[PDB]
C-alpha cells in the first residue's frame, strides 16, 4: 500500500462500443449501488442564435413524461425504487444519470432508454415550463456568481456560439415552438455523440446486453462545431447597491486535449481558494490568500480552469467589497507573474501534492465516478487510468510550470467580467499592463 | 477614468508638439518676437525709435 499500487489496484473502466456508436462504459469494483448515465455531447455550443436554450427546455421536459411511460408514471418507477433521478447540461455536454441500485440495473437502463430516445413533449406541458424556464432565469439572475461567469462567457467568446447561455435568451424562451425542439433532439441526440457511463456494481457484459437490447432501435452508424476565437475584452455591470463585487478574469487556455492542462492545473493549485469561513487563513502556503485572510481583502476567491474542445478558459474569480477591487487585481496578477518569471520547486511540490489529491478525492463514489467516465468518453475520446494522471503529474517540475504560465500568462489580453459595486475595477489598460513585468 | 493610463501620454503628445513649436521658433526663426533693438548696447544717451514691451 504505497500509493502506486493502490494506484494500478483501482479498477479499470473497459470501454465497448455498438454498431449505432453509442459507447458503453462500465466500472465494477464492489458496492451494491450504481449510477447509469447517458451522457450526450449536446449544449449550448451547438444551438445557433435561434436554438439558444432548447437544450435546458428538453432537459426540463426529458422527465416529466415519455411514450411508454405517460407522463408522472415515469417519476414513479424511479421513486417506487428508491433511485434518483439526475440531469445537467452545461455548454458542451449533457448528461441524464440515475442512482439506483445494482439488482435495478436491468430497469434502470429501460427508464434511460425512454428519456433519451422517445420523449413526450407534450405542447401543455411547454407551455407550463416555459413559465417554469423564466422564472428559473429571474432565479439565476439572482445569482450573482453564476451571472458573473455568463458575462465573462460572453465577453470572451464574443460573436460565437460558446458566448451563448445554456439557458438562452429569455425572448427565445417564449417562441421555442415544440417543432424546434424535436428538431434538436434529432439532430443531437444522435447514437455517435452517445456515451452509456455507468459506476458502482455494474458488470460490463451485463451492461452491454442491456445497452443492445433497449438502444439498437437508434439511428445507426453536419454541423459539428467550429473553432472559437478569444476577443479580450470586460463587461462591467455598475450596480452600487449590490453588497458585494463579483469578478472573474480568465486567458485563453488550453482545451481537454493540450496536455499543458496538467501543469496549468498545478499552477492554479499553488493560488488555491479560499473564502471568508476558512482555517489558518493568515498562515495559508498560498501568497493570495495569505495576504487575503491577513488584510480581509476579500470574501472569496477562486481559481477555475474552464475547458473546453478547442479552447477554455483559465483565470480565477474572486469576490470583495467596492473597497478592495484594485488591490485584489494587483495581488492576483502579481501571482500570475511570480509563476511565470520564478516558480520555485517547492511550490510546485505542493501544487502537485494538491492536484494529486484532487483528482483522487473527486474520483470517489458512484456518481462521481460515472460522470468522470462519461466525460472522459466524450472528451479526451477514452478513460485517462489514475496512473497515468499520477505519471503526468510527476513529469511537472518548476521549469515546465514557469514555461506553460509564460505561454498562456505573460502579456496577454485577458477577459474580465465584473458586477456589483466594480467602479473601483481597474480600467483595461492597467489590467492589461498589469500582465507584463517591467522588471522582467 | 485613471489618470496614469491615459492621461500621462495624451500629455507627453501634447509636450511634443509644444517642443515641436518650440524648436521651429528657436532653430529657424529666432529672433522673431524679439525686438532687434535689444541687440545693442543699452546707451542711455539715446532714446529708442520706439519704447516697447513683449
Ligand atoms: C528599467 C525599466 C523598468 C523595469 O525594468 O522595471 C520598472 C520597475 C518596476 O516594474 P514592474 O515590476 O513592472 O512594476 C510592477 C509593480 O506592481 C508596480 O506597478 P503597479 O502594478 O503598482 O502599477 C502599474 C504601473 C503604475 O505606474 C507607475 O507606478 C508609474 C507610472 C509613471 C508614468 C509616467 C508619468 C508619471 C511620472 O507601474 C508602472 O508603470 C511601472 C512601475 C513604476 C515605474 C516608476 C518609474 C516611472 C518612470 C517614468 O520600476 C521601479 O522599480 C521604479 C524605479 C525604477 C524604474 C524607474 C527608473
Ligand atoms: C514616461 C515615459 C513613458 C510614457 C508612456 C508609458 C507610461 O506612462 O506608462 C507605461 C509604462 C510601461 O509599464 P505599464 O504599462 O505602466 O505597466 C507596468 C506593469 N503593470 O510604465 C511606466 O511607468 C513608463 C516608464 C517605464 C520605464
Amino acid at each position: 500500500a504505497t500509493y502506486a499500487q493502490a494506484l494500478q489496484s483501482v479498477p479499470e473502466t473497459q470501454v465497448s462500443q455498438l454498431d449505432n456508436g453509442l459507447r458503453v462504459a462500465s466500472e465494477q469494483s464492489s458496492q451494491p449501488t450504481c449510477t447509469v448515465g447517458v451522457w450526450i455531447d449536446a449544449g449550448s455550443r451547438y444551438e445557433n442564435e435561434k436554438n439558444n436554450g432548447a437544450g435546458y427546455f428538453v432537459e426540463h421536459l426529458a422527465f416529466k413524461g415519455t411514450k411508454n411511460r405517460p407522463g408522472s408514471a415515469l417519476e414513479k418507477e424511479v421513486e417506487s425504487m428508491g433511485a434518483h433521478l439526475n440531469a445537467y447540461s452545461t455548454r458542451e455536454h449533457t448528461a441524464y444519470y440515475i442512482k439506483a441500485l445494482s439488482k435495478d440495473l436491468p430497469k434502470a437502463v429501460e427508464l434511460l432508454a425512454d428519456i433519451v430516445q422517445n420523449c413526450s413533449l407534450e405542447d401543455s406541458q411547454i407551455e407550463k415550463e416555459r413559465d417554469v424556464i423564466l422564472q428559473e432565469l429571474q432565479e439565476n439572475d439572482s445569482s450573482m456568481r453564476d451571472v458573473v461567469f455568463d458575462y465573462l462567457h460572453a465577453t470572451a467568446f464574443q460573436g460565437t456560439p460558446l458566448a451563448q447561455s445554456v439557458e438562452g435568451p429569455s425572448e427565445n424562451v417564449r417562441k421555442l415552438s415544440r417543432a424546434d425542439l424535436t428538431e434538436y433532439v434529432s439532430q443531437h441526440y444522435k447514437a455517435p455523440r452517445m456515451v452509456l457511463a455507468a459506476a458502482g456494481g455494474v458488470e460490463h457484459r451485463q451492461l452491454l446486453d442491456l445497452a443492445q437490447k433497449h438502444f439498437s432501435s437508434l439511428s445507426g452508424t453536419v454541423p459539428a462545431f467550429t473553432p472559437c476565437r478569444f476577443t479580450g475584452s470586460e463587461i462591467r455591470h455598475r450596480d452600487d447597491a449590490l453588497p458585494l463585487a463579483h469578478v472573474a478574469i480568465a486567458v485563453e487556455g488550453p482545451g481537454w486535449a493540450n496536455p499543458d492542462n496538467v501543469p496549468l492545473q498545478v499552477a492554479n493549485a499553488i493560488i488555491g481558494h479560499y473564502d471568508s469561513t476558512y482555517g489558518g487563513g493568515t498562515h495559508m502556503s498560498s501568497t493570495l490568500a495569505s495576504v487575503a485572510a491577513t488584510r480581509k481583502l476579500c470574501q472569496s476567491f477562486q481559481t477555475f480552469n474552464i475547458c473546453y474542445a478547442e479552447t477554455g478558459l483559465l483565470g480565477a474569480h474572486f469576490v470583495c467589497d467596492n473597497m478592495s477591487i484594485d488591490d485584489m487585481m494587483f495581488f492576483l496578477q502579481g501571482q500570475w507573474m511570480r509563476l511565470c518569471t520564478s516558480a520555485t520547486e517547492s511550490e510546485v511540490v505542493r501544487g502537485k501534492n494538491i492536484l494529486r489529491n484532487a483528482l483522487v478525492s473527486h474520483l470517489d463514489g458512484t456518481t462521481p465516478v460515472c460522470e468522470d467516465i462519461g466525460r472522459s468518453l466524450l472528451t479526451y475520446g477514452r478513460r485517462i487510468p489514475l496512473a497515468e494522471w499520477e505519471s503526468r503529474i510527476a513529469e511537472v517540475d518548476a521549469s515546465v510550470v514557469r514555461e506553460v504560465c509564460s505561454k498562456y500568462f505573460y502579456d496577454q489580453c485577458p477577459a474580465v467580467a465584473g458586477l456589483g459595486p466594480i467602479e473601483q475595477l481597474p480600467d483595461y489598460n492597467r489590467i492589461r499592463s498589469g500582465m507584463f513585468w517591467l522588471r522582467f | 477614468i485613471p489618470f496614469h493610463p491615459y492621461y500621462t501620454i495624451k500629455d507627453i503628445l501634447g509636450a511634443l508638439f509644444m517642443m515641436l513649436i518650440l524648436l521651429i521658433l528657436v532653430l529657424f526663426s529666432p529672433d522673431l518676437l524679439g525686438d532687434p533693438d535689444n541687440y545693442t548696447p543699452a546707451n542711455p544717451l539715446n532714446t529708442p525709435p520706439h519704447i516697447k514691451p513683449e
